């Protein structure tokens, strides 16, 4: 029977289809099929061909995404798409007009177009071009300038810049609409003195002269962006200014954040702000006052979270979720046993009430309506690393009813849900542990209606292969259950001895061991190279508490290192593991600690590989890096940003085999960073492996360098490891 | 034998007034065969169904096809007041009608486009007085009389015609105005069906 | 050529300005909505710190004049160049469209200062007794919605199609009627 080769992950032989659809309605959605976008009625089951794939390439020229009105009466059209950074990007956008079923050519939407949003309603238009906010009433109707200060690495009107976009809003998009479409809020962003990150790009062969990129970068301690929140009335946008509305006071006192902008009513706008120590956010609720008009923000409705042991959420602060009449919200905070749970806001009142309790996390708020509330937890046989739908009764919150955990409960125990407008029907999504698949339900009864896609192909195709085994199993340390994962080899001998490989993040509130099913490259170690990869998560993981996971806090570098160690100690004590073949690899966390691992002098570890690894707190930006270290001042927290360098371990790395992979166009960890190791590591007499990938970014991912490194890291594994 | 569509896709299609009709009888139908040559945009049926439609018997099946922006849909509901069901076209409430607006795919090609889509947006009568105006509003399943003054394609968006009348068809003026709706990249159709129940001559069968 | 002074903040505006070579501009009876012509097309601006909207484009000297009256209408039937009228809402436009394509054009020589070496011949579409008139065409506009629903035509009365005929007055009744004075 074959077994799962590298080329099987390289190649993506093996492929795992999906269901990805947009909810356009309460009873709608769109999916692609065949290169044709069908529109689906879920109430009636009835489907038709929205969007022919003939008219997809009859433009001049391929297009790249789409996004349909939310009146279903235009199209917009992406085209030359050219890459920024993970989520930012400028492309042309073309605007297609399904009542007369013709193409737009007066009032165009001008080339090297930035960002684009539809209104949640009709056709209006908001797009972000040299830096500053145009709108556009309608398709056939001439762009509104509403800034005029966008200046390149300067300010930038209703785009994020690089920190915020990575760290904290997660989107490129720093434009709101307002429900009836009336406001727009945009925020804009002054990095003039935010200092610059500069790396050289080696393009094409025919580029004499190497190109120097240059990004504002604030790292830890640095001089951070200012962010405004500005708001204007499309209505009558040629009557005031955009009016600013001002940050609360307890924010003021220096540097802030702005994490979340959420519109609870037509008229009412709520913003989350985030002081620079991250330990108190703030929640206003600001109403329009037609009179003056200003935006009224009453400091009785003022929310308050703080945290004693550490940051606030897990990330961020969580987003709160307003009812139908914007006068309540439900918001996840932790409780006092330090769990992630939901908690019942007033708008006016000043504190707020848990509906849910025990010894788990809420994973997030799915969906809310006037009687249930739709969520997901990792309660179900109290396994953190499981995900199920549940719902609350908004009357008796002691009526809980999980909506995934009985379906196939020894198939799926990690679900995700995508919800319509309203709730009334949702999309289950099961990852694992067992093949994926996804599913249509009504909320009315929750009930699947139909199968959306099984992974049958997928099925049948696995069970020629010997495919290898994942084990969800925990243990102990100091007394705390502690859980981890194994891929174990096809025909797996207990009595026969193993080498291990561990895989690493050790992020905090990361979670690498969970019931998620995956063809990776550990999946071709176990069922070929017959080798054990393993993934524990430790103390400064999360999904289990804020014991666990603030344990790490102004310690990074600390904890999840001993544990990972510990661990795998724990892993030679079982009678199948080999104690002289043990190894260790991570990325730009787990290469932080699987440098900090080999430096401990454990004598637990052969070898081990850092991709784009972090060398230095100091070095890394600062919303990641102070959220949990703090400032680098004498007088805050100077001491371990020093003590947790992976230069001050360099003699350590006499007893291992260390392999370090870095690509150059890295935008997020620095290639500062790994050369900063090479320079201690050559200091000090100790003699290792290196490897860096020309113009590859973080996520090394092109797919002549994807199959590269990973074709040099089985090469190094299995030379480790005396493989064949 | 079979329902012969040939005449809908050969040459230039009329326009809504001068709209060309395909009766049918004792022939074998497949109505979802002709619509997988077209990109079917709306399909909106009365007293009966679109799956119906193409799958029951009638006596007797009309098809009327005349060339009909996709942009002017509202005006094609016989509820509707608008310039095209007062002086153009019509389907009669008295038999199950259905409608159908099209669009002609490139690989479609022996259906030529015209100029422009044109309407009658204006067709009254004059009478012998000089000062009486009589609308002459269109009847279901016939045409306009103003059909005889308004050219096969309008020129231009507010041309007028006009005709005088003998005294023994009426004396006075026939008179009408006409507008237009700039040609799309495809040429959008419209299709109206007419159903009709006979006594024994149920001979318009879906075939098999 | 016009500016727009703003009197709110006592400062002349500098974007979004009229252009040069206008040659009819009116306020809307209530507000501050403009509406001018400028190469014989209509365009209307919902505010002076607004863009222009253009509302017709078949705009062609000497043979289509959108909301600007011809030679003829404005000497002998208008007794002004303005062929618009507003809504007393402001909500609505009537605009007239004027074709003297075929409408004989008369010639006359200029003789201007001592400079011009060659003198300038000069012709105005100018129809003489029984000679082809120009044509007129009343279209309405909704100013507060005029992305949708092109131009709405007002045909003239059956009693004056019978052959050539005038426009010779546009009344507002109130806010959602209209008059026109046929001939
Ligand atoms: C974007 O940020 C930059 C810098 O963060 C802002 O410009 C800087 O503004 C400060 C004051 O806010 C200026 O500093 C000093 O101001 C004092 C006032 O007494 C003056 O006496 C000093 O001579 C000095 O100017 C600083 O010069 C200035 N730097 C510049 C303009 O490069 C800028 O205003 C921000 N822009 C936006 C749109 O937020
Ligand atoms: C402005 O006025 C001119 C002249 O009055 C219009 O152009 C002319 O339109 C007529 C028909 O309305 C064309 O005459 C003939 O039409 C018949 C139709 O059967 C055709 O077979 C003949 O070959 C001939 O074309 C005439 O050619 C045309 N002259 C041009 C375009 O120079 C014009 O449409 C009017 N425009 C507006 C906006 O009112
Ligand atoms: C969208 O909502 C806004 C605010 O609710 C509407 O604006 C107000 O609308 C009310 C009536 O609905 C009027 O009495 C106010 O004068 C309006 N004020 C402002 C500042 O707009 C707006 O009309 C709504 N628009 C749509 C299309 O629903
Ligand atoms: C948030 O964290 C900061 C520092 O991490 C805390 O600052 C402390 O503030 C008190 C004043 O009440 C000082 O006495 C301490 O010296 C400060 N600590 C440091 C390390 O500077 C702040 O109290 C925290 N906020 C909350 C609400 O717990
Ligand atoms: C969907 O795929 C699953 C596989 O994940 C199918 O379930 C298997 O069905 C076979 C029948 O030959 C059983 O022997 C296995 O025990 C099943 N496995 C699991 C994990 O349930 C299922 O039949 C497929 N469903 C459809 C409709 O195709
Ligand atoms: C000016 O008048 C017009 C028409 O009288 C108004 O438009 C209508 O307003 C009514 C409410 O009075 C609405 O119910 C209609 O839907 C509107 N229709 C159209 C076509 O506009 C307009 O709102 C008035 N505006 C002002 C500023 O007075
Ligand atoms: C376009 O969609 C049709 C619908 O069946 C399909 O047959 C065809 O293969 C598709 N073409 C492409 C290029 O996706
Ligand atoms: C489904 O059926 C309903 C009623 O028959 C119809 O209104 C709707 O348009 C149909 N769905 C689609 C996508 O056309
Ligand atoms: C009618 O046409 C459709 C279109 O493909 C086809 O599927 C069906 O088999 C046809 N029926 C007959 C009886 O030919």
């Amino acid at each position: 029977r074959r077994t799962y080769t590298l080329a099987d992950y390289l190649k993506s032989t093996i492929r795992m289809r999906n269901y990805n659809l947009r909810w356009i309605s309460d009873h709608e959605y769109l999916y692609k099929q065949e290169n044709n976008v069908l529109l689906f009625n879920a109430d009636h089951g009835n489907s038709s061909t929205f969007l022919e794939n003939s008219t997809f390439d009859q433009f001049g020229h391929s297009i790249s995404d789409y996004s349909v009105s939310p009146d279903r009466q235009f199209v917009l059209f992406e085209y030359n798409y050219v890459k920024k950074w993970r989520h930012s990007y400028t492309a042309s956008y073309d605007i297609y007009d399904l009542n007369k079923r013709q193409l737009i050519t007066a009032e165009r939407i001008p080339n090297d177009t930035q960002l684009i949003r539809w209104s949640p309603e009709g056709h209006k238009l908001a797009y972000v071009w040299n830096n500053d906010v145009y709108v556009k009433n309608d398709p056939y109707s001439p762009s509104q300038r509403v800034t005029h200060d966008g200046r390149e690495d300067a300010i930038s009107n209703g785009i994020t810049d690089w920190v915020y976009e990575e760290e904290i809003f997660s989107t490129h998009s720093a434009l709101w609409w307002s429900p009836n479409g009336t406001f727009l809020a945009y925020a804009k962003f002054n990095d003039t003195d935010v200092p610059r990150i500069e790396y050289s790009v080696y393009l094409d062969e025919s580029l004499q002269y190497p190109k120097t990129i240059h990004i504002p970068y604030p790292k830890a301690g640095a001089k951070n962006p200012t962010v405004k929140l500005y708001v204007v009335n499309t209505d009558n946008l040629t009557d005031l200014e955009p009016a600013q509305i001002v940050a609360p006071a307890s924010v003021l006192t220096g540097d802030h954040y702005l994490c979340d902008v959420t519109w609870a009513t037509k008229e009412r706008i709520s913003l989350q702000w985030l002081r620079r120590i991250q330990n108190y956010s703030i929640i206003d609720i600001c109403d329009y006052n037609e009179s003056t008009p200003k935006w009224n923000c009453l400091v009785s409705r003022q929310h308050i979270e703080t945290s004693a042991t550490g940051w606030v959420g897990r990330f961020k602060p969580a987003e709160p979720h307003f009812t139908s009449d914007g006068n309540s919200f439900y918001k996840i905070m932790s409780n006092s046993e330090g769990y992630k749970h939901i908690c019942l806001f007033q708008i006016d009142k000043p504190d707020c009430t848990f509906i849910t309790k025990g010894a788990w996390e809420v994973i997030g708020i799915e969906a809310l309506t006037n009687d249930y509330l739709y969520f997901i937890s990792n309660e179900y046989k109290g396994m953190p690393g499981g995900r199920n739908l549940y719902k609350i009764q908004l009357n008796n919150y002691a009526n809980v009813t999980c909506l995934s955990c009985e379906l196939d409960p020894e198939r799926c125990q990690y679900y995700s849900a995508s919800f319509s407008k309203g709730a009334k029907y949702y999309q289950l999504r099961c990852s694992g542990p067992q093949i994926p698949r996804y599913s249509l339900h009504s909320s009315s009864n929750d009930k699947e209606l139909r199968l959306l896609e099984n992974n049958t192909a997928l099925y049948e195709t696995l069970q020629n292969i010997q495919m290898p085994r994942k084990t969800l199993d925990f243990l102990h340390l100091n007394g705390t259950k502690f859980w981890y994962q194994m891929i174990l080899p096809p025909h797996f001998d207990k009595s026969k001895k193993y080498p291990l490989l561990i895989d690493v993040y050790a992020g905090p509130c990361s979670q690498k061991a969970d019931a998620t099913f995956k063809l990776s490259w550990a999946t071709y170690l176990a069922s070929t190279e017959n080798i054990i990869v393993a993934s524990f998560d430790g103390r400064g993981s999360g999904y289990q508490g804020d014991k666990i996971m603030h344990a790490i806090n102004r310690r990074l570098g600390t904890f999840e290192v001993e544990d990972q160690i510990e661990a795998a100690k724990q892993f030679s004590k079982m009678g199948f593991v080999d104690d002289k073949r043990i190894a260790i690899w991570g990325w730009s966390y787990g290469g932080y600690v699987t440098s900090m691992v080999l430096g401990a002098g454990s004598h637990v570890f052969k070898c081990g590989i850092a991709v784009a690894p972090v060398s230095a707190w100091e070095f890394y930006d600062s919303v990641y890096t102070e959220r949990y270290m703090g400032l680098p001042t004498p007088e805050d927290n100077l001491d371990h940003y020093k003590n947790s360098t992976v230069m001050s371990r360099a003699e350590n790395f006499k007893l291992v085999e260390y392999l370090l992979i870095h690509g150059t166009a890295d935008d997020n960890v620095h290639f500062q960073q790994s050369a900063q190791i090479t320079r201690a590591l050559v200091d000090a007499g100790v003699d290792f492996q290196a490897m860096w990938y020309t113009d590859e970014d973080h996520g090394i991912a092109t797919s002549t360098a994807h199959q590269h490194i990973y074709t040099h890291m089985t090469h190094f594994i299995k030379q480790c490891f005396s493989l064949p | 034998v079979e329902c012969d569509f040939s005449p809908l896709l050969s040459g230039t299609p009329p326009q809504v007034y001068n709209f060309k009709r395909l009766v049918f009888t004792n022939c074998n139908y497949n109505l979802t065969k002709l619509l997988s040559l077209f990109s079917v945009n709306d399909f909106t049926c009365s007293q009966i169904s679109p799956a119906a439609i193409a799958s029951n018997c009638y006596s007797s099946l009309i098809l009327d096809y005349f060339s009909y922006p996709l942009s002017m849909k509202s005006d094609l509901s016989v509820s509707s007041a608008g310039p095209i069901s007062q002086f153009n076209y019509k389907q009669s409430f008295s038999n199950p009608t259905c409608l159908i607006l099209a669009t002609v795919p490139h690989n479609l090609t022996t259906i030529t486009k015209p100029l422009k889509y044109s309407y009658i947006n204006k067709c009254s009568r004059l009478l012998s007085d000089d000062r009486t105006e009589v609308p002459q509003l269109v009847n279901a399943n016939q045409y306009s009389p103003c059909v005889s003054i308004v050219p096969s394609t309008v020129w231009e968006d507010g041309d007028y015609y006009r005709k005088q009348l003998s005294p023994l068809e009426g004396g006075g003026w026939l008179v009408a105005s006409g507008s237009t709706v700039a040609m799309t990249e495809q040429l959008q159709m419209g299709f109206g069906i007419t159903v009709q129940y006979g006594t024994d001559t149920n001979s318009v069968c879906p075939k098999l």
